[PDB]
């Protein structure tokens, strides 16, 4: 076994390893491995994406108009943030402006995302790490009702309701058939919510799952369709026609009155059942408030998101902010350039791929995608891993750094640097948001904090999904009606060689996509996924990533039901086919 | 009564299917899920994990052997020994071939089960592999789309359940109920096709009109689906309506048909 430190950490292989593989209620595919000493407290993580596709050599060759099609198919549940990228990073290449409405559309698809994705996020993944739904058999119906009333306006809390879910959940369970809740963590010592609570969460999953389907509906309006919405470079192909002859062939009012419905619904759902119930897990969990905290104190990145003034990707249009944080120091939010080569670089010296020097990082700009499987002296074989070596190469993901920094992303990152930016707005949230919990500040760094400020931003791009329907309709009255640029349509008006990229804030944190045109054609395609960063291995200085950091540190109950690991990674909402691509 | 067993395994994918799967607006998901099939194994849903997911994984494949359905979103990386996919430390394609050996019959959801879909492109890095080249001794029904729509997954479904048979199938084993007929032949825009009324460029006077997309690459002529009737997201939209010409995206190796922008060469 070796020890070594780095990042006020003590990386210790000794002592027992568990393996996670699959780990579940997550998209695509990882592997964890922990140590545990003899306290079974976690002195070594490693953090293993277990699926490559290659889209980056796939997108070799292709029309840089038909890019988003294929980047779109990054993802399925963070579906459209990589379109959105890869139209930005054609766009940037080119020299193309779009229209004021395409702008505020794409921000409504954006939006749109935020809240569908934060929303099934905190109930289908990670809400039975919280909610013993077991314990839900439990519970007095009239207690749950008084319990829900007590918490939150929402109408549906009657005892009569929360005795028919659980009549329902009883049935289910009754025929030995449990479904998803087969061999399940139940009992575990780490839930400690009352029955009533559990059956109000409960009965809350199921709301989610029925209403999440509502809110796509906006992607399908102006996209066509959800999951995998359709765009273009120049714009949106969703062209308007309000009091023309037509108006049935186009967005019309008809079509904006039916956005303008599920904005509103989505909206009283977040703020009614979802904020409620995360600041509910709060109340009852304040422990973890001191758990899970890994690089959240140390390094946090945001690129920033949503500009406001259409083709401005500068601080003053980004509604949605931008910055670096290192070394602890939140008093100084770092400016952060994606075309500086010392800035965003990968290594892949514990990853599965080929550089000519792995001792290096790489910018995106001269980015390779090389797969090399080579998993070196595992216990087992190639075709067998009993124990991944996290000494050589044991990840498909790449190891992301910022100035030779190992950063965390996503809605805690993008929360601290708004907060120490002074967003009043954010401070604001936060401040009240810790206050009812009788936590200080820095309990938001954290695996509960993470989850706090998840729900926190649903709250916030549901808000902001009636601020851009407002300046739709603002343009509308105004008789702006555009929604594509094509000026620069034509291949033959493009620069022979040229590149840009594309950046925005996805669910899960900082995403980029880099891209170099050439005759017509794209040259190289290189992106960065948010939970590239937050999965990475190692780098050639040993220093560990967002999800290592993480669970470094970390008291296990049972060694066997990893169930605190399983909180914290499902904490940072991970997406592997995105972290791979 | 007791229902139908469903374990549902993912290779490489984007997880579109699952996604689209929970769209569903009738039968909802959460009945399906509680009330139609018992949905025993899911990565993507599931309680369980590691160890206590391989657990579920096996009693349930034993347990009901011959009796269950397999679900597959995704397919297998021939690739670097099957190590592009990895599943409980070994090539997924093992966790494939155990899952359908049991199986009564399997569902291939979405373009990449049925063909191969983005990862298969060229050059398809990985050798990712359809399932029915991979599983030769099964019914395989394909249901193909990237993804399908919500509420034909969930047709397909309540199909099987309440005739308690398999969809009828056309000869490369979609059922014909939804993949018939082409997008063309069920596009509200066909009176534009057919009068020569096309959108030129983006956002032109045309497009306001609702025009014909043929010109803008529409891959609807050559495309089997049920987009253009059913139509996405509880009948809300489809590619066309929403003004993009159809990608194709149904139909094996749309993305190497040349550009999406590109005119369909021989409409049949
Ligand atoms: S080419 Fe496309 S838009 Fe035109 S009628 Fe056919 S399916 Fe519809
Ligand atoms: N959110 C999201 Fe998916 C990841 N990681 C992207 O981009
Ligand atoms: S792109 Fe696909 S979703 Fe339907 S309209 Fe065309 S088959
Ligand atoms: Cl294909
Ligand atoms: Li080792
Ligand atoms: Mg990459
Ligand atoms: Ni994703």
């Amino acid at each position: 076994s070796t020890q070594y430190e780095t990042q006020g950490y003590t990386i210790n292989n000794a002592g027992r390893r568990l393996v996670v593989d699959p780990i579940t209620r997550i998209e695509g595919h990882m592997r964890c491995e922990v140590n545990i000493n003899d306290q079974n407290v976690i002195t070594n993580a490693v953090s293993c994406g277990t699926m490559f596709r290659g889209l980056e050599i796939i997108l070799q060759g292709r029309d840089p108009r038909d890019a988003w099609a294929f980047v779109e198919r990054i993802c399925g549940v963070c579906t459209g943030v990589h379109a959105l990228a890869s139209v930005y990073a054609i766009e940037d290449a080119i020299g193309i402006k779009v229209p004021d409405n395409a702008n505020i559309i794409r921000n409504i698809m954006l939006a749109t995302l935020w809240c569908h994705d934060h929303l099934v996020h905190f109930y289908q993944l990670a809400g039975m790490d919280w909610i013993d739904v077991l314990d839900a058999l439990k519970a007095d119906p009239r207690k749950t009702s008084e319990l829900a009333q007590s918490l939150s306006s929402w109408p549906k809390s009657s005892p009569g309701y929360f005795f028919d879910v659980q009549n329902r959940l009883k049935k289910f369970v009754e025929g030995g058939q449990l479904g998803i809740f087969r061999n399940g963590y139940w009992g575990h010592p780490q839930y400690k919510l009352p029955p009533e609570a559990n059956l109000m969460g409960f009965a809350h999953y199921l709301e989610a799952l029925d209403f999440q389907r509502e809110i796509v509906k906006i992607h399908a309006v102006f996209g066509g369709k959800n999951p995998h919405p359709n765009w273009i470079v120049g714009g949106m192909p969703c062209a308007i026609n309000i009091d023309e002859s037509g108006a049935v062939g186009a967005v019309n009012m008809e079509r904006l009155n039916l956005v303008q419905s599920i904005i509103t619904r989505t909206a009283d759902f977040i703020n009614n059942v979802m904020i409620p119930d995360a600041l509910a897990i709060g109340q009852f969990n304040k422990p973890w408030s001191e758990i899970g905290t890994g690089l959240s104190d140390k390094c946090v990145l945001s690129y920033g998101a949503f500009p406001d003034i259409a083709n401005d990707f500068g601080e003053k249009s980004l509604l949605m902010p931008g910055g670096a944080v290192i070394n602890g120091d939140f008093n100084n939010v770092l400016p952060v350039d994606l075309v500086d080569p010392q800035q965003v670089q990968e290594f892949v010296d514990h990853a599965w791929y080929r550089y000519p020097n792995d001792q290096v990082g790489r910018h995106p700009f001269d980015g390779i995608t090389d797969p090399w499987y080579n998993p070196g002296d595992v216990k087992g074989s190639d075709t067998n891993i009993q124990q991944l070596n996290e000494q050589e190469r044991y990840s498909w993901i790449k190891a992301p750094r910022w100035r030779g920094n190992a950063m965390e992303v996503g809605p805690l990152a993008r929360t601290l640097i708004a907060y120490h930016k002074g967003d009043a707005a954010t401070v604001e949230s936060v401040d009240r948001m810790m206050s009812a919990l009788n936590l200080p500040l820095s309990g938001i760094q954290s695996t509960l904090g993470r989850i706090l400020c998840r729900a926190h931003e649903a709250q916030w791009a549901a808000g902001k999904l009636q601020y851009f329907f407002d300046k739709l309709m603002t343009n509308l009255k105004n008789g702006n009606l555009a929604t594509a640029s094509t000026e620069k349509w034509e291949p033959a008006t493009w620069p022979t060689e040229c590149r840009g990229v594309g950046f925005t804030e996805a669910p899960r944190g900082a995403l980029g996509h880099w891209a170099a045109i050439r005759d017509g054609k794209i040259d190289l395609y290189q992106c960065v996924v948010p939970t590239t960063w937050n999965a990475s291995p190692r780098d050639p200085k040993g220093q560990i990533g967002a999800y290592e950091a993480a669970l470094m540190n970390t008291k296990m109950a049972i060694p066997e039901q990893p169930l605190e690991i399983l909180r914290t990674l499902h904490s940072f909402d991970p997406c592997l086919a995105c972290s791979t691509h | 009564k007791p229902r139908i067993p469903v374990v549902w395994i993912h290779g490489l994918e984007c997880t579109c299917c699952t996604e689209s799967f929970i769209r569903s607006a009738h039968p909802l998901a959460k009945d399906v899920i509680l009330s139609l099939i018992s949905l025993d194994y899911d990565d993507t849903l599931m309680a369980a994990a590691g160890t206590q997911a391989e657990e579920v994984f096996e009693d349930i494949i034993t347990q009901y052997n011959g009796k269950y359905i397999l679900a597959v979103e995704g397919n297998p990386p021939l690739g670097e020994q099957g190590m592009f996919c990895i599943s409980s430390g070994r090539p997924f394609i093992e966790k494939l071939k155990r899952a359908a050996a049991g199986a009564s019959a399997i569902i291939a959801w979405g373009t990449c089960a049925s063909w191969g879909c983005v990862q298969a492109a060229r050059p398809n890095p990985t050798q990712a592999t359809p399932i029915d080249k991979v599983i030769t001794d099964k019914p395989i029904i394909k249901v193909p789309g990237c993804p399908p729509i919500p509420d034909v997954m969930s047709a397909i479904i309540t199909y099987m359940v309440t005739f308690d048979r398999l969809p009828d199938v056309d000869r490369m084993g979609r059922p014909l109920m939804f993949y018939g007929q082409r997008i063309h032949d069920k596009c509200y825009r066909r009176a534009h096709f057919d009068a020569g009324e096309f959108v030129q460029s983006w956002d032109d006077d045309a497009a306001r009109k609702g025009y014909c997309l043929y010109k803008m690459g529409c891959k609807g002529p050559t495309t089997y689906n049920a987009c253009s009737s059913t139509r996405w997201n509880d009948g809300v939209s489809f590619p066309i309506q929403s003004g993009h010409g159809c990608l194709g995206c149904a139909e094996n190796g749309f993305w190497d048909r040349g550009s999406f922008y590109s005119r369909v060469v021989d409409i049949p």
